[PDB]
C-alpha cells in the first residue's frame, strides 16, 4: 500500500521523470561522461525522503483536497524554469555542432576525432550531454522542500498555545497541512451567526406571566439598539449590569429564604427579575401567585428532557435534553424552585417547594420540524383530570386559539410583552393548556386510541386528530431565551475588519435583530451606511408590485448612488484586479427571499456581486444551506479571490467545504463541520490570531522562500553554462559530481527551508497590534511573476560574477599559486566557483531574512563550513581521483581567498545596495512598523498579547 | 490533555536580533568597505608592479629562425621588468635543424638568447606555454586509467570497460597489449626537451642551473605510482614510438611516479592557455645578463594554428603578473564609497522621518 502508489505518485512529476531519463541516460546509453552509480543520488533521497513523508501524511489522514495559489504560480515557475534550460540546451548542442563544423583545431590531430559529416550529429549528442550536465537547472527538491515547509508551518498553526482552547482542551487541530499560506490572503470571511459567533447555550431571560413580563437584562441586541441610536452604551451597560449583579444577589437570597430547595444551584441561574421572586410570596395576592405557580408547573412538566446524575455529585442532575430552548426552560423552573428528577414508568417526578410529587404522562405528541410544536397529555390526580399542554411558537399558537376562552385582556398585554422581547433580540415561545374533565377526556382518550391504532402512515390521522383536538387553547403566557455572544468576539471582528478583510455574517434572525447584533459585534459601527434590501411593503409598493424586481431595482439604486458604476461584464472584470480595501463605510443588509431572488438571474447576480465587491460588511437574514453554499461559491468562482469560511454544524459544512479555507468551530461532540474542513478552532476568537499571524506569515515565508531558491540553484547551474564557452560546449564538467550533487542535497538547502520556516517580519504581538499588516498579503504584493523573474536575474548576474571571477584571476597565466605549482585544472576552479557560489547564496538568504534568530544563523554558518569541510574530507581521501588535494592546494593560496571576497562583495553589492536605497527612500508599511519598533514604541505590550482576551489586562493607548 | 508544549521553540519565541539598516548604520560600514577594500586594492596593485616576467613564444622556430642568431620578432615575446619601463633590447633565436631524426614536422633545436637587466630573486620559475591547445573537451578529459595511473596491472576489461573514466579510444594495440599509459591524454603529451641550466653567454663559467624534481606537488606522488605490469603485456602509445621504438623491455618502463611532466601533463588544463612548470631553482638568483635556453623541437602545434613558448618568472604571492585582483578590489572599495557619498547626498537632502507613524501607508491616505 505504500511503495507502488507512492513511486508512482513521485514520478508523475516532469523534473521526477526528467530525472530518471538523466539516470537512464548515463547508464544504459551511456556515452561516456558520467558517474552515473552516484548520479542516481538526488533522485533516490528525495523519492526516499517524500515517501516517509506521504507515508506521514496518509498516517495522520488515516489515525477531497485543495492547493494554494502559491502553489499554481509554483508550477508556472517551473515552466519557465524548463523553457530556460532548454533555452541553456540548445545554445549548447548548436554551438558545439558550429565548432565541429572548423577543419582544423587541436582535435584531429591529439583526439583521434574525425569529420563527422554533418555535424548535426555531434550537435544532437551535445544537446543530450546538455540536458544531462544542466542538472541543478532542474528544480527537483523544490517540491520536497515547499511541502516540509508546508508540514512545519500546519505543525506550528497546531502546536500554538495561544489557540488551544482550555475548556475543550481542543488546540487548533490542521486537516489540510498545505494551506498555511492561503490563510494569508484571506479575503472574505464567511461565518455563520447561531453556532460560531454566539456560543449556542441558550439562557432563559424573561417571561410574561398573566400579562405580567418579568425579567430585566442587558442583551447584546438592547446594546446595539442603543449604540446605532447613540446612547452611551458603556455608562448604560455598566449602570444596567451592575444594577442586575445586585439584584441577582438579592433575588438569590430572597430564594433561599422562601424555600429549601435540594436542586437549586445559583451558578446557573438566568432568571433575574426581582419583580418575580417579590411577587411570588404576596405582592399581588393569590392568583398570581396561581398563574406563576401554574406557569412554572406546566414548563417544568411539558417537555422530553432525560436526567442523569452529575459526574461530580450523583445528587446533582445533567438535565440532558435534544433542543437547547426545552434544556433552558426545564433548567429555569428547577433554579426557580420546581425542580424535576427521575422518569418512572407513569410520568415523572417535580420537586416543588421541596417536597416531592409524581404525575402520569399519558401522550407525548413530540417535537417535530414539520409540526412546530410540542404537546403532552398529563393526568392530574386529586378525581384526577387530563392537561393537554402544548408549547408553541406566537403565531403558532396564536392561530389555535378558542372563540370564548380568551381573556383578551391577558392577550393584549402578552402579544406587547412578546413584540418587545423580539425587539430587543429574544426568541420567544408561547404556552397554552387545555384542561379536561374526567367524561370528555375518557370519550377523547378512546377516540386518540382508536385513531392510534390505524398503522399504514399512522402520521396523517395523527396530525388530523391533533388538528381536531387542540385548535382551542388557554395561553398562559410566553418565554424568552437569549444566545450570547462568544467571548472577544467584537474585538475580533474589529480586529479582522482593520486588516482589511470583508465579513460577511449569515443569519437564521430576523433583519432587525441581526443589525442590532451587528452594531454589538462592531460588524456595523457608527458612521456607517445599512444598505438594506428588505422586501417590505414599503418599498414594495413604491417600487414595483411582484418581488424579484423590487431586488433589482434596489440594487441599481444603490450601485448608481453610492458609487458612479453599474452592473456590467466590464465592471466585473476592472473590479476583479482590485484588491484595495474599501473606502466610504459601506455595509450590505439584505433578507432570505431578496438573497434568493438575487441569487436566482445572472444579471441580478453580477448586480449583487458589484455591489458586495465593495461594502466591507454584509449581512445576510434568514438563509438557507443552499444559498450559504451559493453565496461562498458566487464570490469565490467569479470574481477570483482567497475565501475563508467558518462554521458549525451541519449546514456550515456544506458553506466550508465550497471555500478555499474552512475554519470548523469545535463543540463538546466532534462534528461534521470539524471533520469535513480544513483547521478546527474553539472559538470563533481564535480565528483573528491564526488569520493573521500564522497566515500572514505563513505567506510571507513562502512568499521569499520560493524565488529565493529559484535564484540560488540558478547560479550554480549558470555557471557551468559559463564555462561551455571556454570548453566550445563540448560536455566537459566544471565541477566534481559530488559537488554536483551536494549543492542542492546539503550546500544550499537549509537556509532557504528556514527562511521559509522561521522567519517573521514582526512577532505576534506587532502582528496583532498593527493589523493592517495584512493588507499586503490581501493585495497580493509580497509573491508575483515578476518578484521571480527579477530574482533569476540577479542569480544570472551572480553566475556571471562567481564563474568570471576566478577565470579573470587565471586567464592571463594560469598560475594562480604561490609556490608557481599548477592549480589549472577544471575541477579547481569549480572549487573557485562552488565556494563563491555557496556563500554569495548564503549570505544572500541571510541579507533576506528579516529576522536573524540563531537557528538560522547557525546553519546558514554551518552550510558554509560543510562546503569547505567537503571539499577538505573528499580531497584527502584518495579515492578522489583528479580531485586529491584541492582542498590543500587551493585553500592554501591567497590568489583563492581574493577572489573569494572580493567576488562575494561583488554578487552582494547591487542587491544590497538596492535594499538599502529601498529601506531609506521607499520605505514599506514593515519597515516603518520594524523602526517603530526599534525606537521602541511596542515596549509595554506583553509578550503574549491576545487583544481578543477579556481576562487581559488593557495598555497605555 | 492536549495542551502543546510551552517551548521557545513551538512558540517562534527563539532568541533573535532584527536587523533594521538606518543610514546611521549602513553608511558606516558603507565607509569601512569601501577604505579596507581601496587600501587592500593599493596594496595588491602595488605589490604586483614589482613582478617581471619573461615570455617567449618559440612556435615559429624551425621556418623563422635561421643558422645564425637573429632577432626575435616583436610578436614572440613580451618582457615586463619592473625598474626598467621602457627595455626593449630584443631576444636572439637560432634554428640548428637535425637531419638524422625523419620527423620533418618537428625536428632541430630553437636557442634562445635574452637580456635579462634585474635579478629574479631566488625562486625562478620556467614554465611551457601552449595556446589554443584543446585540452578540456568532453572524450579527451576522461581519457585515462586510474587503474594504471595508482600502478595496478589491470586487464583489458579493467582498462577499456570501466566507468565513465576509461581510456576507450586507445586501450589496446594491434599486437594485443594494452597501453600502459593509456588514453589520449598521456599519449599527446608535450614532447620539447627543455636543457637542465641556462647558459650564460658572457661568463660562461656561471652557469644558471635548473632542475626537474620539484615542478610539481609531493602530494602527487601518493597517487601515482610504479607500475606492476611485466613489459611482455605493455607497448607505448601509439605517440611515444619514437621514444620507445622497440617497445618496453625490461628497463625503458617509464616510471611514472617520479616523472612530474608526465604528472604535470595528466592534469589537463581548464581553459585554452596551458601553462605547466617544467623547470624550476630554489637557490641561486638571476643576476642580470645575456643567458641561453636550448629547446629540442619535438611537439609539433603549427598543424592547428597553436602557440608553444617559455614563460620564466619570480611570481608573487597570487601567483603570476595579473593586475586583476588589485583593479577589482580599488573598484569595489571606490563603488561602496561612491554608493556610500550617493545615499548620505539624498538623505541630507530628502531624507524622511525615521519612526513616524504618520509614513504608514494607512495613516498617509
Ligand atoms: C613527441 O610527441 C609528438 C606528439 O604526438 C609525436 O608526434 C606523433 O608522432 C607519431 C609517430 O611517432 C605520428 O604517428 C603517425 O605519423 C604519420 C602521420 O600519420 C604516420 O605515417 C605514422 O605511421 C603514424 O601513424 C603522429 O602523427 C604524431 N603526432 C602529431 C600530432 O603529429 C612525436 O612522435 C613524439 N616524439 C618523441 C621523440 O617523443
Ligand atoms: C656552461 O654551459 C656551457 C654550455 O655550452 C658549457 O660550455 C661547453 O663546455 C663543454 C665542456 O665539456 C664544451 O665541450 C662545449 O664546447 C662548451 N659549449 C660552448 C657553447 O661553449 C660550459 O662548460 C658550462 N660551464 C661550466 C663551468 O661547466
Ligand atoms: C638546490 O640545492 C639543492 C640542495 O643542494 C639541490 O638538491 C639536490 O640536487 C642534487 C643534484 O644537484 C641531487 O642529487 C639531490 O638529490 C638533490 N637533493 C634534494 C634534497 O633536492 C638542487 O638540485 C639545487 N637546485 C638547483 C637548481 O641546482
Ligand atoms: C618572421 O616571421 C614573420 C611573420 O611571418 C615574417 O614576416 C618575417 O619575415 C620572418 N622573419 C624571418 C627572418 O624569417
Ligand atoms: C630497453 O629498451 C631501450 C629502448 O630505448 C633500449 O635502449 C635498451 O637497450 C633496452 N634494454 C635491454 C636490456 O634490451
Ligand atoms: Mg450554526
Amino acid at each position: 500500500t505504500f511503495l507502488p502508489k507512492n513511486i508512482l505518485f513521485q514520478f508523475h512529476n516532469f523534473a521526477n521523470v526528467y530525472f530518471l531519463v538523466l539516470i537512464i541516460l548515463g547508464a544504459f546509453q551511456i556515452f561516456g561522461v558520467t558517474n552515473p552509480g552516484l548520479s542516481a543520488v538526488p533522485l533516490v533521497v528525495i523519492v526516499i525522503i517524500t515517501a516517509i513523508k506521504d507515508a506521514i501524511e496518509d498516517s495522520r489522514r488515516t489515525v477531497p483536497t485543495k492547493k494554494s495559489r502559491i502553489s499554481r504560480e509554483l508550477n508556472f515557475s517551473v515552466v519557465i524554469n524548463f523553457v530556460l534550460l532548454f533555452i541553456l540546451c540548445f545554445v549548447s548542442g548548436i554551438a558545439n555542432g558550429v565548432y565541429y563544423d572548423k577543419k582544423g583545431r587541436s582535435r584531429f590531430s591529439y583526439e583521434f576525432g574525425t569529420i563527422a559529416g554533418s555535424a548535426a550529429t555531434n550537435g544532437f549528442v551535445s544537446f543530450w550531454v546538455a540536458v544531462i550536465l544542466y542538472q541543478s537547472l532542474v528544480p527537483i527538491s523544490l517540491y520536497i522542500s515547499v511541502e516540509i515547509i508546508k508540514t512545519a508551518q500546519a505543525a506550528f498553526i497546531y502546536g500554538d498555545v495561544l489557540l488551544y482552547n482550555a475548556k475543550l482542551d481542543y488546540p487548533c487541530t490542521p486537516k489540510s497541512w498545505n494551506i498555511s499560506d492561503d490563510l494569508g490572503q484571506v479575503e472574505y470571511i464567511f461565518s455563520d451567526k447561531t453556532g460560531t459567533l454566539t456560543q449556542n447555550v441558550m439562557e432563559f431571560k424573561k417571561c410574561t406571566i398573566n400579562g405580567v413580563s418579568y425579567g430585566r437584562a442587558y442583551t447584546e441586541a438592547l446594546a446595539g439598539l442603543r449604540k446605532r441610536q447613540g446612547i452611551d452604551v458603556e455608562t448604560e451597560g455598566r449602570r444596567e449590569k451592575a444594577e442586575i449583579a445586585k439584584d441577582r444577589d438579592t433575588m438569590i437570597d430572597e430564594l433561599r429564604a422562601l424555600s429549601g430547595n435540594s436542586q437549586f444551584y445559583p451558578e446557573e441561574v438566568t432568571f433575574v427579575s426581582k419583580e418575580f421572586v417579590r411577587d411570588l410570596k404576596g405582592a399581588s395576592g393569590e392568583v398570581q401567585q396561581r398563574c406563576c405557580e401554574h406557569f412554572m408547573l406546566a414548563l417544568a412538566l411539558c417537555h422530553s428532557v432525560l436526567v442523569e446524575a452529575n459526574p461530580d455529585n450523583p445528587k446533582k442532575l445533567d438535565l440532558k435534553a435534544q433542543s437547547p430552548d426545552e434544556a433552558a426552560l426545564v433548567a429555569t423552573a428547577r433554579d426557580v424552585g420546581f425542580s424535576f428528577v427521575g422518569k418512572t414508568k407513569k410520568g415523572l417526578i417535580i420537586e416543588m417547594q421541596g417536597i416531592q410529587k409524581e404525575f402520569e404522562i399519558l401522550n407525548i405528541l413530540e417535537f417535530n420540524s414539520s409540526r412546530k410544536r410540542m404537546s403532552c397529555i398529563v393526568k392530574i390526580p386529586g378525581e384526577p383530570r387530563a392537561l393537554l399542554i402544548c408549547k408553541g411558537a406566537d403565531s403558532i399558537i396564536y392561530s389555535r386559539l378558542s372563540r370564548q376562552s380568551n381573556s383578551e385582556a391577558i392577550l393584549e398585554k402578552t402579544a406587547l410583552h412578546l413584540e418587545q422581547y423580539a425587539t430587543e433580540g429574544l426568541r420567544t415561545l408561547c404556552i397554552a393548556q387545555r384542561e379536561l374533565s374526567w367524561s370528555e377526556y375518557e370519550k377523547w382518550n378512546e377516540k386518540y386510541d382508536i385513531a392510534a391504532a390505524s398503522l399504514a402512515n399512522r402520521e396523517d390521522e395523527l396530525e388530523v386528530v391533533a388538528d381536531s383536538i387542540e385548535r382551542e387553547l388557554i395561553l398562559l403566557g410566553g418565554t424568552a431565551i437569549e444566545d450570547r455572544l462568544q467571548d472577544g468576539v467584537p474585538d475580533c471582528i474589529e480586529l479582522l475588519a482593520e486588516a482589511g478583510i470583508k465579513l460577511w455574517v449569515l443569519t437564521g434572525d430576523k433583519v432587525e435583530t441581526a443589525i442590532n447584533i451587528g452594531f454589538s459585534c462592531n460588524l456595523l459601527n457608527n458612521e456607517m451606511e445599512l444598505l438594506v434590501i428588505k422586501t417590505t411593503g414599503d418599498d414594495v409598493k413604491e417600487f414595483g408590485s411582484e418581488p424579484s424586481e423590487i431586488v433589482d431595482a434596489l440594487l441599481s439604486k444603490y450601485l448608481k448612488e453610492y458609487f458612479n458604476l453599474t452592473g456590467s461584464e466590464e465592471e466585473i472584470f476592472e473590479a476583479k484586479k482590485d484588491h484595495e480595501f474599501p473606502k466610504g463605510n459601506y455595509a450590505i443588509v439584505i433578507d432570505g427571499d431578496a438573497l434568493k431572488l438575487a441569487l436566482y438571474g445572472e444579471d441580478i447576480r453580477r448586480k449583487f456581486l458589484l455591489l458586495c465587491k465593495n461594502c466591507r460588511a454584509v449581512l445576510c437574514c434568514r438563509v438557507s444551506p443552499s444559498q450559504k453554499a451559493a453565496v461562498v461559491k458566487l464570490v469565490k468562482d467569479s470574481l477570483d479571490v482567497m475565501t475563508l469560511a467558518i462554521g458549525d454544524g451541519s449546514n456550515d459544512v456544506a458553506m466550508i467545504q465550497s471555500a478555499d479555507v474552512g475554519i470548523g468551530i469545535a463543540g463538546e461532540e466532534g462534528r461534521q463541520a470539524v471533520m469535513c474542513s480544513d483547521y478546527a478552532i474553539g472559538q470563533f476568537r481564535y480565528l483573528a490570531r491564526l488569520v493573521l499571524v500564522h497566515g500572514r506569515w505563513s505567506y510571507k515565508r513562502l512568499a521569499e522562500m520560493i524565488p529565493e531558491f529559484f535564484y540560488k540553484n540558478m547560479i550554480f547551474a549558470l555557471a557551468l553554462f559559463w564555462y561551455g564557452i571556454y570548453n566550445d560546449f563540448d560536455g566537459s564538467y566544471l565541477y566534481e559530481y559530488t559537488y554536483m550533487m551536494f549543492y542542492n542535497l546539503a550546500f544550499t538547502s537549509l537556509p532557504v527551508i528556514f527562511l521559509g520556516i522561521l522567519d517573521q517580519d514582526v512577532n505576534d504581538t506587532i502582528s496583532l497590534v498593527v493589523p493592517q499588516l495584512y493588507r499586503v498579503g490581501i493585495l497580493r504584493k509580497e509573491w508575483n511573476q515578476r518578484k521571480f523573474l527579477w530574482y533569476m536575474l540577479d542569480g544570472l548576474y551572480q553566475s556571471i560574477i562567481c564563474f568570471f571571477f576566478p577565470y579573470l584571476v587565471y586567464h592571463k597565466n594560469m598560475i594562480v599559486t604561490s609556490n608557481g605549482l599548477g592549480l589549472d585544472h577544471r575541477y579547481f576552479v569549480g572549487v573557485y566557483v562552488t565556494t563563491i557560489a555557496v556563500i554569495s547564496c548564503n549570505t544572500y538568504v541571510l541579507l533576506h531574512q528579516y529576522r536573524w534568530d540563531w537557528f538560522s544563523g547557525l546553519f546558514i554558518a554551518l552550510s558554509c563550513l560543510v562546503v569547505f569541510a567537503w571539499t577538505g574530507i573528499w580531497s584527502s581521501a584518495i579515492a578522489s581521483r583528479e580531485f586529491f588535494k584541492a582542498a590543500a592546494r587551493i585553500y592554501g593560496a591567497p590568489s583563492f581567498w581574493a577572489v573569494f571576497f572580493v567576488a562575494v562583495l561583488f554578487c552582494l553589492l547591487p542587491r544590497f545596495t538596492y535594499d538599502s536605497f529601498q529601506k531609506f527612500f521607499y520605505p514599506t508599511d514593515v519597515e516603518i512598523v520594524r523602526e517603530m519598533w526599534q525606537h521602541g514604541h511596542f515596549d509595554h505590550y506583553p509578550p503574549g498579547y491576545d487583544p481578543t482576551d477579556p481576562n487581559r489586562p488593557k495598555v497605555t493607548k | 490533555n492536549r495542551r502543546p508544549k510551552e517551548d521557545a521553540f513551538t512558540q517562534q519565541r527563539l532568541a533573535a536580533i532584527n536587523p533594521v539598516l538606518t543610514p546611521r548604520t549602513v553608511l558606516p560600514l558603507y565607509l569601512l568597505i569601501a577604505v579596507v577594500f581601496v587600501i587592500v586594492g593599493g596594496c595588491i596593485l602595488a605589490q604586483n608592479s614589482k613582478v617581471d616576467e619573461v615570455t617567449i613564444y618559440y612556435q615559429d622556430c624551425m621556418t623563422n629562425a635561421t643558422s645564425s642568431w637573429s632577432d626575435i620578432p616583436s610578436e614572440h615575446w613580451q618582457f615586463v621588468f619592473h625598474k626598467y619601463k621602457t627595455y626593449n633590447t630584443a631576444p636572439q633565436w637560432r634554428f640548428v635543424d637535425d637531419e638524422s631524426d625523419d620527423f620533418t614536422k618537428q625536428r632541430g633545436t630553437c636557442q634562445i638568447r635574452f637580456t635579462t637587466p634585474s635579478d629574479m630573486k631566488n625562486n625562478v620559475y620556467l614554465n611551457y606555454v601552449l595556446e589554443k591547445f584543446a585540452a578540456n573537451h568532453r572524450r579527451y578529459v576522461l581519457s585515462f586509467s586510474e587503474d594504471q595511473i595508482r600502478g595496478e596491472d589491470a586487464s583489458y576489461e579493467t582498462v577499456h570497460d570501466a566507468t565513465g573514466i576509461n581510456c576507450k579510444p586507445l586501450s589496446k594495440n594491434a599486437d594485443g597489449k594494452i597501453y600502459y599509459p593509456c588514453g589520449l591524454i598521456a599519449n599527446s603529451m608535450f614532447n620539447d626537451t627543455f636543457p637542465l641550466q641556462l647558459t650564460n653567454v658572457g661568463d660562461t663559467s656561471n652557469n644558471y642551473s635548473l632542475t626537474n624534481k620539484g615542478i610539481n606537488w609531493e602530494s602527487d606522488k601518493k597517487r601515482y605510482k610504479k607500475t606492476k605490469y611485466n613489459y611482455t603485456q605493455i607497448a607505448p602509445p601509439p605517440y611515444w614510438e619514437k621514444m620507445y621504438p622497440d617497445g618496453y623491455n625490461e628497463t625503458n618502463i617509464p616510471d611514472i611516479q617520479d616523472w612530474e611532466e608526465f604528472q604535470n601533463w595528466m592534469r589537463p588544463g581548464a581553459f585554452d592557455k596551458i601553462t605547466k612548470l617544467i623547470r624550476i631553482n630554489k637557490n641561486d638568483t638571476l643576476p642580470a645578463g645575456e643567458y641561453q635556453l636550448d629547446i629540442g623541437l619535438h611537439w609539433p602545434v603549427l598543424e592547428f594554428n597553436g602557440k608553444k613558448g617559455i614563460y620564466l618568472t619570480h611570481g608573487s604571492h597570487l601567483g603570476g603578473r595579473n593586475p586583476f585582483l588589485g583593479i577589482v578590489y580599488l573598484i569595489g572599495g571606490c563603488i561602496c564609497a561612491a554608493m556610500a557619498l550617493i545615499l548620505l547626498t539624498f538623505w541630507l537632502f530628502g531624507g524622511r522621518k525615521i519612526a513616524d507613524a504618520s509614513s504608514l501607508s494607512w495613516n498617509m491616505k
